[PDB]
């Protein structure tokens, strides 16, 4: 039968169902927008921007060969 | 409509609904049709409006202007498109045709007669009476007939078809003397489907289509007769399973037949195809590989009869394996290809050397070059050229498109002749619905070894 | 008879869990469409 | 076994969708009847066993039970008001998000 | 291209043939609005 | 129930719409994170400092060649934790580093411990069998040696496979041209399982379809079962004639037919197992000494496998200076293996 | 009683007394399977070497001429004949009928034709037994991926030397030169039967394992549940209501099947629209429609190539390419 909880059927043929959620998933997608349209999304997670890839200093693949230096090599190959 | 209630037949199983209504099945048909002129309609309306005069036909992804072009419709010599209002013309009427058809078939399916057995006799039928259904069969196949004559007064009286060979180069030709001989009809139909004989696909002039057409036309309107004033005799109501869904089946198998042959003639053929408007064949691209190549290295100096290849065989010229002088390489399992711009300079036994070497002319050095740089190769996502090339190259063959297209659909209709063939003789003999737990067939025969 | 449901259980987190974040990459992927290189 | 009017479909309206839900079919169980291909009826329904074992297995797992369903939620508590208020907040947040995608990007 | 008399029509004709795509999607559309009886 | 284990085992294990059991505190979060991983790593991280690709739909890839890249050579073994003698603390670097396949993957392990006890303890508390259970050590054996004990004998984690589409390809593609890995007995062992285990669901799917009772009076047999009746619903002696004047041999016990379904594909996949185990040690069987002699002295003798092998040769010595830039490998054009005019 | 001929013949055709069913068209189906197993047994054994490529270069497949089961193989017809018809009488001799690849194409024929009257016959003992004739349906897909790779990729490439070999080296060849020319692992045919045969292994060991789960105790510890099934009884031998309880409590109530019907037809539907997806893949890429080019696709500010795993993919073909056939290409492209 029912383990206690509203239907899904019910809920989702509901005035204030959709009310609510009239707001919050645009919200989720604006706020996914901005994230992505303000540069956000590159230097969080540092991703190179299309003029970012090759640098005047080298402009073959970057390569990392330190194992405990790597954060400097890697801080060192991301210059601008 | 109806529901399960009543009917026993599910929302993915509805179209079952109105097997025995004969009024909301003509509606349904009606409106099918029209659905088709439809998309005749608008797809030639999509295809004028993005034409450009600066490429040729098969480098845009066109398949319904070159069914016109072959026609003999807005084209000139050497296959250049000149006028374009034809094309126009089909489409505006296909377009216009398919809203009154839609507009039968929405009567017919909503307020029309639901049972035309008891109003319009004439009309009204049942599945399991042979003569109404034969004389159906007989009326469509006149009608059929009828259609195949009118494609013949077309090539005769009004205006002709495109002929690839015609002397001079392609051009709009009549045809005066179609190929009517017995002989000449029963070769292509009675032919192997292996290389080199090819069955019908192997037609290589339009006189011998239109002759089969004429032949075609006559048997379809004597069959129509024949049918209408008959009814099926004993030994063929002892072999046949008499229902709706046989017939459906049937005509199944038939039109996936009929699928798989078009989609071999598209990809095989060149007469009823010109390659000036669906592009070079399979086997075209590599003989005009080879020639062009054969053509530039003889520029340079070079004896091409005489030249030996890695493995000793010809790099240029070698000898198939009846004895016909062929171009050397892979494309020796091309040889069997014949083409409108490669048959001039083929002798009695095979190609001339001579003639390739002093007769070749610029026209045809052009049409190898083009047809070898826009091979019928191609991706999903329409990148010209082989698998392992780069983003530069925007095309895909209309041979390609038309043949992947017609051998997916005859497959599919293979199969659902499969499933309704014995659906029907599952439900004529009585257990298409299960099993009968009171009376099993298996529990009263004897046990095996 | 009345049906009487909560609110918030242990379904609502588990839906949203999975429903939020896949709204919020939508919208994001959404947005990387029109970048120009 | 099985009740049919304790499986929660007793709030449906329409009459012919209720039966499909329980697994039943008045009109199937007569002797007469004949389906759209033509063939006769043995008389036992929809199922065979439907009195054995009380109902279907439309009958037994329903996934749609009106009945169960909340008292309230088919009306709004929040009345017109609230819903003039939702829209005034949607237009706002419509000509928010548009002015802030519009300025955020390159024109 | 079109006659030049019909230049202005060209947007109606570039989204003609996706209808028969719709009659399938419109067909399913009113099997559900009639609750798949 | 008074004690704190009794509380919280009542509430752990109670009927509701997702269950949570004692396993979920180590299935939730672990699965949880192992997905958002891979979903951050494929829409915004990028593979350009470790790879040399991108492997982002920010940078502007599909789906199929979108996916979560493996660290690079020199970082070796190591887990590269965040607080890691390499990240040290620095999400950013950490995440450009490579950091986010070992979290995935070290997640995705644990998550799939979390499912098996599950498993096991849904089915002790609805009090059957946990053949269930057992049946999902084929793909945990599976994900642990390819995922783990083959990039663990090998140089690093940067020959692990990459969680994407075409980085899977490339896997195999790799696992082609280098180990020969289409002529593996334990390969083929794999194959048959995977393609036996379809032809038995197919057929089996078919054949209870195709003998059903008549329990109703419409076509639609779908409406004519009951899950608690007790008469089964197809006819097991019709079907076992079928299939022994049709094949020549059938079933006749429904319980070895369905042991024999679950048994097949298990076995495959674990000979598989055993199978890339072995190649984790490049212990593989990549060539007939006979034949290979056999050509060697006569320059007349070819078979298929000879072709495979220069097949080989040339996936390896074009694949190789891209593949694994770590190796630096320059190649003049005149070194590489080529066909005439191709 | 019988009494003509041709009566007590078709009685004893159409007869389900036989040991193994006959029918009408396992008339066509017997002697064909016949001669394909007899001259793909003889071949196998103590063939001579076929010239495949046409470039009079023999490959070796038989076991008598050094070869083992793995290496072992039957070579296509010659690249020379293409898509003509060898049969054994258009030969001047056996000597040459063996040099150029007969054996192929008498086992191919033969065998397409046999394949289509097993289906046939499938049809025809599941009417006379009084069943529902789908068990055919279901078969119509490996019958179309053995015709996809046997017929239809040869009929579309212009010569049966394209075709797959007999053989299991041959067969691992066939599948790295396809992928070669048409990047099979890229289209959405080869995923979706990828997805077929993973989903099936996949429900297949679920179905194994739920219903093995839920038997009911019908003896002892000393003895197997094999025997606590007796054939030909009445009732059903595991819970299903258990088994339904379990999943829908390992997933969800509303994931797991209630119907058994509903759960054995989604088990006969998957890989079999898997299987005939991945046929159509096959024969599509016959007419050189190849997978997805995503082929220096990424591309930065200044115009620059940024590489991608599709480009890995990409050089491994090209190293697979310039080697599938040394001698027998004579100009830069393989139009063929
Ligand atoms: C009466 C019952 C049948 C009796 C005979 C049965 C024989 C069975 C033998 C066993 C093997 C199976 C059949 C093999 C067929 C091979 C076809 C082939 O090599 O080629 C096919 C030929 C094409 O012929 C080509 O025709 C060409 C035409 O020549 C000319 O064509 C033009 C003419 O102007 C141009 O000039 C061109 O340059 C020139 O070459 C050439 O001659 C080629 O060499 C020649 O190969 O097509 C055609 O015959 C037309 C279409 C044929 C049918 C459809 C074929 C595809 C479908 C296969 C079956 C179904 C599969 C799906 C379902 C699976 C599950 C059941
Ligand atoms: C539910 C269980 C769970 C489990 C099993 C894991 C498992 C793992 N995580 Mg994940 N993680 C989880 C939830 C979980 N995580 C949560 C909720 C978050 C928050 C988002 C994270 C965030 C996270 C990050 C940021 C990272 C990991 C990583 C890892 C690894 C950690 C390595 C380590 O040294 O651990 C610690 C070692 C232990 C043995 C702990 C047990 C010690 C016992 C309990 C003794 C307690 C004694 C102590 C002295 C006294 C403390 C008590 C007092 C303070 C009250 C491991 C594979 C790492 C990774 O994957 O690297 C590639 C990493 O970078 N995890
Ligand atoms: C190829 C197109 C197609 C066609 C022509 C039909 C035709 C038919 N269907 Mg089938 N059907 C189809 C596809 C199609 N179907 C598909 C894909 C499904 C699966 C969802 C079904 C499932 C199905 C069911 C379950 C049932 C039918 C039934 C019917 C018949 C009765 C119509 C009716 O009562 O309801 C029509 C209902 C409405 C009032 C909707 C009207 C909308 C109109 C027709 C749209 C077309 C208008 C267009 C935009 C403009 C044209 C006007 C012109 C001037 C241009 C009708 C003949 C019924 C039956 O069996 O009858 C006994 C029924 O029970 N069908
Ligand atoms: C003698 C009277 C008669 C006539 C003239 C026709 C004629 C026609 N019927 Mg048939 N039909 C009849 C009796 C008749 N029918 C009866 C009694 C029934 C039982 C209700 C049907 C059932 C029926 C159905 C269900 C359908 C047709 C269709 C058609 C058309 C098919 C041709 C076409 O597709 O164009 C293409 C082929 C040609 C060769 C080109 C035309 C060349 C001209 C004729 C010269 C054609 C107009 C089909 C249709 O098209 O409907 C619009 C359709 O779906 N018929
Ligand atoms: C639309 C297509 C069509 C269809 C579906 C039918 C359907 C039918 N026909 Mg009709 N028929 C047609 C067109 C069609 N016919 C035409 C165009 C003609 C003129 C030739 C005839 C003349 C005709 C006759 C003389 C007879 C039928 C009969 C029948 C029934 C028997 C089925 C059968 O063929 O046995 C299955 C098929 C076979 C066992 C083998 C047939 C294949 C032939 C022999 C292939 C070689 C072709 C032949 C030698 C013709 C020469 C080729 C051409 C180049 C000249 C069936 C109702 C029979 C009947 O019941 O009449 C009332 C019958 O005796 N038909
Ligand atoms: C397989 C089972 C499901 C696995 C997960 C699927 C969803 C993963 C995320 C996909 C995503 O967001 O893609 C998002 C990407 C984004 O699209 C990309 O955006 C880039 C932006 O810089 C570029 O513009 C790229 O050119 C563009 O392709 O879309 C695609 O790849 C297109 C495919 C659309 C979704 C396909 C889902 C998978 C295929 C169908 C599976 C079910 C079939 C029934
Ligand atoms: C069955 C269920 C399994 C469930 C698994 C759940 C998660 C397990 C958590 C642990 C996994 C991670 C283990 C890391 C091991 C590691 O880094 O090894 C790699 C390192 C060694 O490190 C290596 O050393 C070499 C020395 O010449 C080189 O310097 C290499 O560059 C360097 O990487 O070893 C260890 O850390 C411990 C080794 C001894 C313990 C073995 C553990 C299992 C090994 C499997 C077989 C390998 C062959
Ligand atoms: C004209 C006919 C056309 C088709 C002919 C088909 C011929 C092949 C038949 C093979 C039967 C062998 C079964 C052995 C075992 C046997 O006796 O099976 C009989 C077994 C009996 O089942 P029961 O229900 O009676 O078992 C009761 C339990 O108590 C058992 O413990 O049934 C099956 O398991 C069916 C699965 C057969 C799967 C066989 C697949 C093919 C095997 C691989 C072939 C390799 C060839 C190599 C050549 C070099
Ligand atoms: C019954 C039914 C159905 C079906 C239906 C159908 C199928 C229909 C169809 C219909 C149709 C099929 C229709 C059509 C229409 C058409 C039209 C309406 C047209 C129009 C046109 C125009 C308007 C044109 C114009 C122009 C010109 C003149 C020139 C150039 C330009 C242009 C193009 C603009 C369904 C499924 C729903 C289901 C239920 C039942
Ligand atoms: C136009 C043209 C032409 C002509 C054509 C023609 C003239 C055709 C004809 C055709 C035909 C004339 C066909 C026919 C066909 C037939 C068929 C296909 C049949 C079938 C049959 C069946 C399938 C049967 C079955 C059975 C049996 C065997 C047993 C018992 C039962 C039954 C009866 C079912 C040509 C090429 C010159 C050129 C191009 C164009
Ligand atoms: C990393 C990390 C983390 C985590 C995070 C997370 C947990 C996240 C999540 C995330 C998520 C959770 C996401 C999601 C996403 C999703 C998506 C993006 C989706 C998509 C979808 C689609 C695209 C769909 C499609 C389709 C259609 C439409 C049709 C049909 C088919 C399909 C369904 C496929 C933390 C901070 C803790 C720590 C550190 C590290
Ligand atoms: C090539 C070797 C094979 C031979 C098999 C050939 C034929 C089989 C033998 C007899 C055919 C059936 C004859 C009639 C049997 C009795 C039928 C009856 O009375 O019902
Ligand atoms: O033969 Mn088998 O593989 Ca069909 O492509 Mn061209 O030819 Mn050869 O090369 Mn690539
Ligand atoms: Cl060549
Ligand atoms: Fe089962």
């Amino acid at each position: 039968g029912a383990t206690g909880e509203r239907p899904f059927s019910d809920i989702l043929t509901s005035i204030r169902y959709w009310v609510i959620h009239s707001i919050t998933i645009p919200s989720l997608f604006i706020a996914g927008w901005l994230f992505v349209s303000t540069g956000l999304a590159y230097d969080v997670f540092g991703s190179p921007r299309p003029n970012e890839y090759f640098t005047e200093d080298r402009q073959e693949t970057p390569l990392i060969t330190d194992r405990f230096n790597a954060l400097e090599q890697v801080k060192k190959l991301s210059e601008v | 409509g109806r529901d399960q209630e009543s009917t026993g037949f599910a929302w993915w199983a509805g179209n079952a609904r109105l097997i025995n209504l004969s009024g909301k099945l003509l509606g349904a048909h009606v409106a099918h049709a029209g659905l088709i002129v439809f998309w005749a309609g608008a797809m030639n309306l999509f295809e004028v409006a993005h034409f450009v005069p600066e490429k040729p036909m098969y480098e845009q992804g066109l398949i319904l202007l070159p069914h016109l072009a072959t026609l003999g419709y807005g084209v000139g010599p050497g296959g250049e498109v000149i006028d374009t209002y034809p094309y126009f013309v089909s489409g505006v009427l296909h377009l216009i045709s398919s809203a009154v058809l839609g507009f039968g078939g929405v009567y017919h399916s909503l307020v029309g007669p639901e049972t035309l057995e008891e109003s319009f006799p004439f009309f009204g039928y049942v599945w399991k009476d042979k003569n109404k259904m034969t004389t159906i069969l007989g009326i469509h196949l006149i009608v059929l007939g009828l259609g195949a004559w009118l494609l013949v007064w077309k090539a005769m009286y009004f205006g002709g078809i495109y002929d690839t060979w015609a002397p001079g180069g392609g051009d709009v030709r009549i045809i005066t003397n179609p190929t009517v001989s017995p002989g000449v009809i029963f070769g292509y139909l009675f032919r192997s489907p292996f290389g080199g004989d090819g069955w019908i696909v192997s037609v290589d002039n339009m006189e011998d289509v239109i002759g089969g057409h004429i032949w075609i036309g006559t048997l379809c309107i004597f069959g129509g007769i024949w049918h209408i004033l008959t009814k099926p005799w004993a030994w063929a109501r002892r072999a046949f399973v008499w229902s709706g869904e046989a017939y459906l089946s049937y005509s199944l198998g038939a039109i996936s037949i009929m699928g798989f042959t078009a989609c071999c003639m598209a990809w095989f053929n060149t007469t009823a195809y010109p390659s000036e408007f669906y592009g070079p064949t399979g086997p075209e691209a590599s003989q005009s590989q080879t020639f062009t190549f054969l053509v530039r290295d003889q520029r340079l100096g070079a004896n091409v009869a005489s030249a030996q290849g890695p493995t000793g065989l010809g790099k240029y010229l070698m000898r198939s394996p009846t004895g016909e002088i062929i171009f050397g390489g892979e494309t020796m399992r091309f040889w069997d290809f014949r083409g409108p711009w490669l048959e001039p300079l083929r002798g009695p036994n095979g190609l001339d050397l001579n003639k390739l070497k002093n007769d070749i002319q610029p026209w045809q050095e052009r049409r190898a070059a083009e047809y070898m740089t826009h091979a019928p190769l191609g991706s999903l996502n329409s990148v010209g050229g082989v698998a392992t090339e780069i983003n530069a190259v925007n095309y895909v063959s209309p041979r390609s498109w038309l043949a992947t297209s017609h051998f997916c659909l005859g497959f599919f209709f293979f199969v659902g002749h499969l499933w309704h063939a014995g659906r029907a003789r599952a439900a004529a003999a009585g257990f298409e619905k299960g099993i009968d737990r009171d009376n099993e067939p298996v529990l009263s025969m004897r046990p095996l070894d | 008879k009345s049906y009487t449901y909560p609110i918030f259980t242990v379904r609502w987190l588990a839906v949203h869990a999975l429903a939020v974040p896949t709204v919020f990459f939508l919208g994001a992927i959404t947005a990387m469409q029109f970048i120009q290189r | 076994k099985i009740d049919i009017s304790k499986q929660g479909l007793n709030s449906i309206q329409n009459e012919t969708v209720k039966l499909n839900l329980m697994g039943k079919s008045k009109t199937m169980e007569s002797k007469d009847w004949v389906d759209p291909q033509g063939r006769k009826g043995k008389g036992y329904g929809v199922y065979r066993f439907a009195n054995k074992y009380g109902a279907n297995v439309d009958g037994y797992s329903p996934i749609y039970t009106p009945d169960t369903w909340s008292e309230s939620g088919d009306s709004y508590k929040l009345g017109t008001k609230g819903l003039i208020a939702w829209a005034g907040l949607i237009v706002v947040l419509l000509g928010v998000g548009i002015n802030l995608v519009i300025s955020t990007s390159a024109l | 291209k079109l006659p030049e008399a019909y230049a202005p029509f060209d947007p109606i004709v570039d989204v003609l043939p996706v209808i028969p795509v719709l009659f399938l999607l419109l067909a399913l559309v009113w099997q559900a609005s009639v609750s798949f009886r | 129930k008074r004690g704190w284990f009794d509380v919280v085992d009542d509430w752990l294990r109670r009927d509701r719409f997702v269950f949570v059991g004692w396993s979920g505190l180590l299935l939730f979060p672990t699965a949880y994170l192992a997905l958002g991983g891979w979903f951050t790593g494929t829409t915004f991280v990028t593979s350009w400092y470790t790879h040399g690709l991108a492997s982002s739909y920010l940078e502007g890839c599909n789906f199929l060649t979108a996916a979560v890249s493996t660290p690079a050579n020199s970082m070796g073994h190591s887990l590269l934790f965040l607080w890691g003698p390499e990240a040290q603390g620095d999400f950013t670097r950490w995440c450009q580093l490579g950091g986010l396949w070992t979290f995935v993957a070290l997640h995705g392990s644990f998550s799939l411990i979390g499912f098996m006890l599950r498993q096991f303890e849904i089915a002790r508390s609805v009090k059957i069998r946990p053949y269930n259970a057992i049946a999902f050590s084929a793909p945990i054996s599976v994900f642990v040696s390819v995922f783990l004990i083959y990039p663990l004998g090998q140089s690093g984690w940067f020959f692990a496979p990459s969680f994407g589409v075409a980085a899977i390809f490339r896997f195999i593609l790799f696992f082609q041209g280098f180990h020969n890995w289409t002529l593996n007995p334990f390969h083929m062992m794999g194959v048959a399982g995977v393609l036996g285990a379809a032809l038995l669901c197919a057929i089996h799917g078919a054949t209870v379809e195709n003998t059903l009772f008549e329990d109703g009076d419409g076509a639609n047999t779908f409406r004519a079962f009951n899950p608690t009746q007790a008469e089964e619903t197809y006819s097991m002696v019709t079907a076992n004639r079928f299939w022994s004047q049709i094949f020549g041999v059938a079933f006749s016990n429904k319980r070895w037919l369905h042991f024999f379904m679950l048994f097949v594909p298990v076995t495959g996949l674990w000979m598989s197992a055993i199978g890339v185990v072995g190649l984790a040690l490049n212990l593989r069987a990549y060539d007939f000494v006979s034949q290979e002699i056999r050509a060697a002295e006569d320059p007349e003798f070819e078979t298929f496998y000879t072709k495979n092998i220069l097949l080989n040769e040339g996936i390896r010595a074009w694949m190789a200076a891209q593949d694994q830039p770590h190796e630096k490998l320059v190649f003049p054009e005149e070194v590489l293996p080529r066909g005439n005019a191709l | 009683e019988s009494t003509s001929l041709w009566a007590r013949f078709c009685e004893w055709v159409t007869s389900t007394e036989n040991r193994l069913y006959i029918g009408w068209f396992g008339v066509l189906m017997i002697p064909t399977l016949l001669t394909a197993t007899s001259v793909f047994i003889i071949a196998f054994i103590a063939a001579p070497p076929v010239d495949i490529d046409g470039i009079r270069e023999p490959v070796s497949g038989s076991l008598l001429y050094g070869n083992n089961i793995i290496t072992g193989a039957i070579i296509p017809t010659s690249n020379a004949i293409g898509l003509h018809f060898y049969p054994i009488w258009e030969a001047a001799s056996l000597d040459e009928w063996l040099y150029n690849g007969g054996p192929y194409q008498l086992i191919v024929c033969h065998f397409f034709l046999g394949v289509c009257s097993y289906m046939g016959r499938e049809w025809e003992l599941s009417f006379r037994l009084g069943m529902r004739p789908w068990i055919a349906v279901a078969y119509s897909a490996p019958v179309a991926a053995a015709t996809a790779v046997f017929i239809i990729y040869p009929l579309g490439q212009g010569s049966f030397s394209d075709g797959m070999p007999l053989g299991i080296s041959g067969t691992f060849n066939f599948m790295i030169v396809f992928q070669a020319e048409h990047n099979i692992l890229m289209h959405p045919f080869h995923m979706l039967g990828v997805a077929g045969v993973f989903g099936g292994s996949l429900f297949s060991a679920m179905h194994g394992s739920l219903v093995t789960s839920s038997l009911i105790r019908e003896t002892t510890e000393n003895e197997s549940a094999n025997e606590g099934y007796k054939f030909g009884q009445e009732e059903e031998t595991y819970n299903i209501v258990a088994a339904h309880g379990y999943f829908g409590r390992l997933i969800f109530q509303y994931a797991s099947f209630n119907n058994s019907r509903s759960l054995h037809f989604f088990l006969a539907a998957w890989p079999v629209v898997g299987i005939w997806f991945t046929a159509l893949g096959i024969s599509t890429m016959a007419f050189n429609l190849n997978g997805f080019n995503f082929n220096q696709s990424v591309v930065d500010s200044q115009g620059r190539v940024i590489n991608t795993w599709a480009d890995i993919i990409n050089r491994a073909n090209l190293g697979m390419e310039v080697m599938h056939e040394r001698n027998a290409h004579n100009f830069p492209l393989d139009l063929a």
